[PDB]
RNA sequence: AAAUUUUGGAAGGUCUUGGUAGGAACGGGUGGAUCUUAUAAUUUUUGAUUUAU
RNA sequence: ACCUUAAGAUAUCAGAGGAAAGUCCUACUGAUCAAACAUGCGCUUCCAAUAGUAGAAGGACGUUAAGCAUUUAUCAUUGAACUGUUCAUUGAAGUCAUUGAUGCAAACUCCUUGGUCACACACACAUACGGCGCGGAAGGCGUG
């Protein structure tokens, strides 16, 4: 329908809180109309253990997607 | 089909930037400014007062208030009250828009001036300023103007006083300043 | 590279064990039919609230929203 | 076949709507929106006490019941008599219909019968 | 819908919105979409237990928003009036 | 005066939450199984309601379905107009219900000679069902008359519109 | 207050409602628009029962007195997903006759202004 | 460049890269294995699925994991 | 075109 | 056959739409509930809030919300060691379809 | 039934209550409400907030 | 410079007529429903002292007020004494508050709101109470 306005967050480090407790930081690579996001070089902030080279996050469990860069 | 309610122009159905283009132009940027000026102007101009419930005064309450005196009512003509209302509204607007910035002029030569008062190189709201004035750069050092008093600055502006009470001022100053 | 819809079509009259997400409750039985929303009907299914089996169940209709995974038993 | 259409046929009858919180609303039932957005009028909200000493109750339900504004200060149990509570559709869990009505005359889906005759 | 259009009209002004997790956010509203996704700028966040921090931007999914507090002056918006006149849209 | 009017409210005060955290929110887990009920409570339920109440609203549904399955085979159930081949014979359709055989013969003789005429009427009542069979002395004349009566907005029926065409036999 | 039996959410415009949420928080403000049933409230103040005083509502002085923490927040649009149920509390400031009067007033003014706008924009 | 999540899952399927799927909490389990196929709604079939609590879990075989529970799919 | 599911179909179907 | 079943619901025609609904109710997972209504055998429905109901279905629907009579709500409330078994009888009941988990047909 | 009553209508009297500048008919590549279907598949209504084992 | 569209419908059943089976329509006809507008009910609730300096409803994001009673203010590493306790050092986070928070209660001050209407300063009532002045607000019900 309407693609979310994330064309300015491309290839910039962001930190988004999975569900209500987890917080994942990575480099955004793409997104879908459901607000699914694929972010590379993830790191589960808590010491903090990396996730993998390429992860996808279902847009249902995303709450906020604040960006840790110039934007 | 969605139209702007300020411009009143009927816009072919859009949802993307087409609505971010219309709302970011000038016929929808200042024509939405004139609208809310008028609506806020009204709520300033409103003079309707609360409903008045008048109770029948009793004898004990009437006799004392009738004893004292009658009080004269001051009244103006139509043109005079027109002029007075215009003056009062203008004075209210002028005072409401007034902002005091003496502290900004006082610290004009501070060692860390360009990083705080310039308001474009600040760290909190500088991210907004960072197609469209001799701006003060952040790279200024205190070596520039080692001695501020070398005729560079000017005297502090004298304090303002109310004009309607301008005859209240003392006639002569204590000392003779040239 | 089989998709879930052809997979669930192929699982018809096959012993499958579907587990709900609540209490590791697992139903093991033959799959009779499926809907486009993956509603499942099981025949002669046995209930496993845990590793212990509770009993035998005649025919159960399982709502689509509860199943966590549908797996093919050997 | 949509049971919301059957539910729309009551329209003036006493129901007992039990929400998902646990609170049960009793009152005359007015029109029902096609999303099951019930509108009851002469209602008497109540909260079932679980009858077990150590199991206390829902708490958010008590908060909502009191904040409705109709709770009797001297009431021993949690009841709040008020008029016209509008209930959102997704909150209803089950609706206890009256005993007296006939189901055979109300359950006949006129639209489905019309479609079957037309086909 | 009227509330979505009101949130659209509320662009460029400081709004305060509380999520379903308990957090609170306030700041300039850059952009909003028809599905209640909002982008706040210079937001001052209050995590549920009371701690307050600051971030440059944020993009919160609309499915989690509880309510959004816009400036009070928007009560006089032209799209809140019921009887309206239309320009007779062309062919 | 650009944004001097849209002054927002003061920041909202903080109150300690009274609900459950987003991480702790869940519906009821440990939902006990359904197998235990079948052994004990089902026997009591079946013993105390032997038989269920009749399903009456399906009666009307299956009744109207019976009409559909009853109309078709009954219409299909079946097997003065047995004249010669229709190469020279003419046929008419959509004639009046209260018309007669002599009037139809005269109308057909208005634009072609008639050798044999026999109108077939419905068996229920002695009223002309709107069909009249007229044998013509010239197939070309009969075809021309039929074409004229079909192109001229239908032949003049007493209480209807009577279009004409081939017998199609 | 008494409210008409045949009164949907469209009739309760400028009534001062009592909107209840899933998390035990109520909102008390004037309804001015709706839609998914997500309202717009004018001056709604949010109330809640603190966990320290929740225990007084449980069944057992004779009359309960609950101190409810309330926050002031203005012209807020709710989301229909969280709304649980709505109750009515107070009537609008204006009577029904005065409401009809102002509606007729604004309709007359709008018709005249539209006629003048057409007359200006054509010629 | 931009790669959609659907294309990322397609790449996982094509290169058979093992993935560890995070089922969301109050379930407290993870699934490790290889993606054989995915759907519209993030429904995935998994071969050689391994059950891991949150490492003494039991293999499950080939399963179809409904997408309404998936939270992450990381390699 | 209705819910985003149809649009995602008209992407996944081409992807396969 | 396969094409019409897999075919997205926004391009089939009206007649084929209600034909699909009837086919889903006759040959499908809800055929269980349809049979249970038709031969009038009790069903044991396990709700989301740990409530088991034993009743006879009189009308069901796409979203699996059914009208039931002779309902007998059975549920247990527990805390620690203590347990109490409570039961409630309801004459005629409407039931929303978002709560049900598994619907068992009586043997 | 031409005497009586009840029911319907016409006219007149009395009392009251409301209105007083628009209204009817026709029309369309006219706006908005309501309803049905896509739509029970991650962004609102076909259940993860009765705090549980 | 970007944009040019989800599709349908507008009370409902039953009866008569017109274009075998539907199909459509009727300034056709019944019954039900819904809306508007008039119009009524011995309908129900509410509408503030002046014969006085009051009172009712709702607020205060008001004061007394640091009120009266409780309760809170980090984690890891290393050294030293010590029978857990005390002192120092490195690293890690860390909403402000402690005149706070929470529990209880009272006085005071002030805001908005209302028919501050008319006739009365009156011996009533068991069928318990002329609801037998004009308006207004809000609902319930009935008719056209």
């Amino acid at each position: 329908v309407s693609t979310p306005e994330l064309k300015k967050y491309m290839d910039k480090k962001i930190l988004l809180n999975i569900n209500g407790s987890r917080k994942v930081a990575g480099i955004l690579r793409g997104y879908d109309i459901f607000l699914n996001v694929v972010l590379d070089d993830a790191m589960e902030i808590n010491n903090n253990h990396q996730l993998g080279l390429q992860t996808v996050i279902r847009g249902n469990s995303i709450i906020s997607l604040e960006a840790l860069d110039a934007i | 089909k969605f139209y702007c309610d300020y411009c009143d122009t009927y816009l072919t159905h859009d949802s993307p930037s087409v609505r971010k283009t219309h709302c970011s132009g000038r016929k929808h940027k200042e024509n939405v400014k004139d609208y809310y000026r008028n609506k806020a102007r009204d709520i300033i101009n409103k003079h309707n007062h609360k409903r008045r419930h008048i109770g029948k005064r009793g004898r004990k309450e009437r006799e004392n208030s009738s004893q004292n005196e009658t009080l004269k009512v001051t009244c103006l003509s139509n043109k005079e009250k027109r002029h007075i209302m215009h003056v009062k509204k203008m004075n209210q607007k002028e005072l409401a828009q007034t902002s005091i910035d003496t502290l900004k002029l006082l610290y004009d030569g501070s060692p860390g001036y360009s990083k705080v008062f310039v308001d474009a190189n600040r760290f909190d709201i500088g991210d907004l300023v960072k197609r469209a004035q001799t701006s003060r750069s952040r790279d200024e050092t205190c070596e520039s103007n080692p001695f501020p008093r070398l005729n560079n600055p000017k005297k502090l502006e004298p304090p303002k006083i109310l004009s309607q009470w301008s005859n209240t001022i003392p006639k002569t100053s204590i000392f003779y300043s040239v | 590279p089989v998709n879930p819809k052809p997979f669930l079509k192929g699982l018809v009259n096959h012993r499958v064990g579907v587990k709900l997400k609540f209490n590791s409750t697992e139903y093991r039985g033959t799959l009779v039919s499926t809907d486009n929303y993956f509603n499942l009907q099981l025949n002669e299914a046995e209930e496993f609230v845990a590793g212990v089996s509770h009993g035998t169940l005649g025919e159960i209709f399982i709502r689509c929203n509860n199943v966590l995974y549908i797996r093919e038993l050997p | 076949m949509k049971l919301v259409n059957f539910l729309k046929k009551l329209r003036n009858e006493q129901v007992t709507i039990e929400l998902k919180n646990g609170t049960t609303v009793w009152g005359t039932l007015q029109s029902v929106s096609p999303q099951m957005n019930a509108i009851l009028t002469d209602v008497k909200l109540t909260l079932p006490q679980p009858r077990l000493n150590k199991l206390n109750s829902n708490g958010i339900a008590m908060a909502s019941l009191y904040l409705t504004g109709g709770q009797q200060p001297t009431a021993s149990d949690n009841i709040a008599s008020l008029q016209y509570i509008n209930i959102r559709g997704n909150t209803i869990r089950q609706i206890i219909l009256p005993d007296s009505l006939n189901l055979d005359s109300l359950l006949v889906d006129q639209k489905q019968l019309n479609s079957l005759r037309r086909s | 819908g009227i509330p979505v259009k009101l949130l659209n009209e509320a662009q460029g002004h400081i709004v305060s919105l509380e999520l379903t997790t308990g957090a609170t956010y306030r700041g300039k509203l850059v952009e909003s979409e028809d599905s209640m996704n909002v982008q706040l700028r210079d937001v001052i966040a209050t995590e549920p237990q009371g701690a307050v921090t600051h971030m440059d931007q944020i993009f919160v999914r609309g499915s989690q928003i509880k309510f959004i507090v816009v400036p009070d002056l928007l009560k006089n918006a032209p799209l809140f009036k019921k009887n309206s006149s239309r320009p007779m849209p062309p062919i | 005066d650009v944004s001097r009017l849209f002054k927002p409210r003061p920041p909202l005060s903080y109150k300690r939450p009274t609900d459950y955290p987003y991480a702790k929110r869940q519906t009821n887990p440990n939902i006990t199984g359904v197998a235990n009920l079948l052994s004990t409570s089902l026997k009591h339920y079946m013993e105390e309601f032997p038989e269920g109440s009749p399903n009456n609203h399906l009666q009307r549904y299956e009744d109207i379905k019976l009409s559909k399955i009853k109309n078709a085979q009954l219409l299909d159930r079946r097997l003065h107009i047995k004249d010669t081949d229709p190469y020279r014979t003419i046929f008419i359709g959509r004639l009046p219900y209260d018309l007669d055989e002599i009037e139809l013969q005269k109308y057909f003789v208005k634009f072609g000679e008639i050798e044999k005429i026999r109108i077939v009427k419905d068996k229920i009542t002695q009223k002309s069902k709107g069909y009249a069979f007229i044998v013509f002395k010239d197939p070309i004349s009969s075809k021309m008359a039929f074409k004229e009566i079909g192109v001229h907005r239908g032949i003049q029926i007493k209480d209807r519109i009577c279009i004409v065409d081939i017998e199609r036999g | 207050i008494q409210v008409a039996h045949s009164s949907r959410l469209a009739n309760l415009i400028d009534y001062k409602l009592r909107v209840l949420t899933q998390d035990g928080r109520v909102y008390i403000g004037q309804l001015m628009a709706f839609d998914h049933m997500n309202l717009v409230l004018n001056e709604c103040i949010e109330e809640r029962v603190p966990k320290t005083q929740l225990d007084k509502l449980r069944p057992r002085g004779t009359t309960l007195n609950i101190k409810v923490e309330k926050r002031v927040l203005g012209l807020t649009i709710l989301r229909g997903e969280q709304i649980l149920s709505t109750v009515v509390e107070d009537k609008p400031l204006l009577s029904k006759k005065e409401r009809l009067v102002r509606d007729k007033k604004e309709k007359k003014q709008a018709q005249k202004q539209t006629k003048l706008r057409k007359e200006k924009e054509k010629k | 460049a931009m790669v959609p999540p659907i294309n990322c899952i397609f790449n996982f399927l094509q290169q058979q890269t093992p993935v560890t799927i995070w089922l969301f909490e109050q379930i407290g389990i993870r699934i490790k294995g290889k993606i054989v196929g995915f759907d519209e709604f993030m429904n995935v079939v998994i071969d050689e699925a391994v059950e891991i609590p949150v490492e003494k879990g039991t293999p499950l075989g080939k399963i179809l994991l409904k997408g309404d529970n998936i939270t992450l799919i990381t390699s | 075109m209705s819910t985003p599911a149809a649009e995602q179909r008209k992407l996944v179907e081409q992807l396969m | 056959s396969s094409q019409i079943i897999d075919r997205p619901k926004h391009e089939l025609s009206r007649a084929e739409l209600e034909e699909l609904e009837e086919f889903e109710f006759k040959h499908g997972p809800m055929s269980l509930i349809n049979d249970a209504m038709v031969t009038r055998t009790p069903v044991i429905i396990s709700l989301r809030n740990n409530h088991k109901i034993i009743a006879r279905v009189k009308a069901f629907d796409r979203h699996c919300n059914m009208v039931l009579e002779n309902v007998k709500e059975l549920w247990t409330e527990k805390k620690g060691k203590n347990v109490i078994n409570r039961e409630r009888f309801i004459s005629k009941l409407f039931l929303r379809g978002d709560s049900v988990i598994v619907v068992l047909k009586t043997p």
